[PDB]
């Protein structure tokens, strides 16, 4: 509103051429720057989303999704967040032979089977390249409270301008008065 | 310390020509590259010293392809339209506001009239006059970016240098806020 656109490459180449130186150169330068590629075829695919990670000074451990193995098992698994904890979402893809525009990375978060919460992130145009991108999300909080602690449930999709599904995932989000 | 500009508006409002004067102080009378790249501009503004990277994009159809990978991680972005040209002015709120609230949703933008020389030139005039035009005022300038929520809106001439000093410096204030802004946040 827006727107778409585209376209391629051629344109670128053309423108360168214008021529040349011149313008152209430058452119170229531018374209480188875007770058480359690769492859051519276609187938394959173009974009291939390698990786969801909470990038979390303060958590004991790892907190890394493999995207590109089995995801049903997240389902029955989950990443555990002390309440009020700063954290980014570090989204780990590929774009391997054609430029992509507009990327848009959402999340739908569940709280005991309903949907609590709906979040649109910005990643932008990337041209192909033979090294991995990773896009940041602004600096976001684990929930804290009463009424804010307890299971999660995130469904995730990496899209973009002609609303491709570059990839689809749900994971799990419990947060606790510690880490334990 | 160090920041991202990015640089919009249509084909031929007058983009490269102001950053080259930012950078090099002299306007470029017979070559111009269709985007200046790869530059760092040191600006001093009050406090801090910023290096403001300069990234220039273009249109003339393709170069629209390539457009999208100016925007990641930019701190501020100068949205031009230039004072010759009525039609660069309702571009703003039509294309380029949209495109860059898609792109950068919460960077800040400057709204910049160039070729602010031309607006008491005679032949610009004269040829506005033909079509029932007249150059941009500075009040419509101030109320699109008003419209658009800009944090301002500034005039320059990158051919006298007329306040173009002043626009980087803007910039550089809106970036260091952013941071602041961022913180915050928302988711
Ligand atoms: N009168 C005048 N012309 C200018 C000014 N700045 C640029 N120009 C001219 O406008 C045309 C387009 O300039 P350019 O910087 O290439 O615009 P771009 O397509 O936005 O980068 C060229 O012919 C430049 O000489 C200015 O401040 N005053
Ligand atoms: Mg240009």
């Amino acid at each position: 509103s827006v727107n778409y656109k585209p376209p391629a490459q051629k344109s670128i180449q053309e423108i360168q051429e214008l021529d040349k130186d011149d313008e152209s150169l430058r452119k170229y330068k531018e374209a480188l720057l875007g770058r480359v590629a690769v492859s051519a075829d276609p187938n394959v695919p173009n974009v291939v989303v390698t990786g969801l990670t909470l990038v979390c000074s303060s958590a004991p451990g790892p907190l890394e999704l493999d995207l590109t193995g089995d995801l049903e098992s997240f389902k029955k698994q989950s990443f555990v967040l002390k309440e009020g904890v700063e954290y980014r979402i570090k989204i780990s893809f590929r774009v391997n032979r054609e430029i992509v525009s507009g990327m848009k990375y959402i999340q739908h978060t569940y709280r005991k089977g309903v949907k609590i919460d709906k979040t649109d992130y910005m990643v932008g145009s990337y041209g192909p390249r033979a090294e991995e991108y990773e896009f940041l999300t602004p600096v976001e909080e684990a929930p804290k409270g009463m009424l804010a602690r307890g299971s999660y449930s995130i469904k995730s999709r990496f899209t973009d301008d002609d609303k491709t599904d570059h990839l689809s995932w749900e994971w799990n989000l419990t947060i606790k008065k510690d880490w334990k | 310390i160090r920041k991202k500009l990015v640089i919009v508006g249509d084909g031929a409002c007058g983009k490269t020509c102001l950053l080259i004067v930012n950078s090099k102080d002299q306007f470029p009378e017979v070559y111009v590259p269709t985007v200046f790249e790869n530059y760092v501009a040191d600006i001093e503004v009050d406090g801090k010293q910023v290096e403001l990277a300069l990234w220039d994009t273009a249109g003339q159809e393709d170069y629209d392809r390539l457009r999208p990978l100016s925007y990641p991680d930019t701190d501020v972005i100068l949205m031009c339209f230039s004072i010759d040209s009525p039609d660069s002015l309702e571009n703003i709120p039509e294309k380029w506001t949209p495109e860059v609230k898609h792109f950068c949703p919460n960077v800040p933008i400057i709204l910049v009239g160039n070729k602010k020389d031309l607006r008491n030139d005679e032949h610009t005039r004269r040829e506005l006059a033909k079509m029932k035009q007249e150059p941009v005022k500075p009040e419509e300038g101030r109320d699109m970016a008003n419209r658009i929520g800009a944090f301002g809106y500034m005039e320059c001439s990158a051919k006298t240098k007329d306040g173009v000093r002043e626009v980087f410096e803007m910039a550089t204030r809106a970036a260091l806020q952013a941071r602041r802004g961022k913180k915050k946040s928302g988711c």
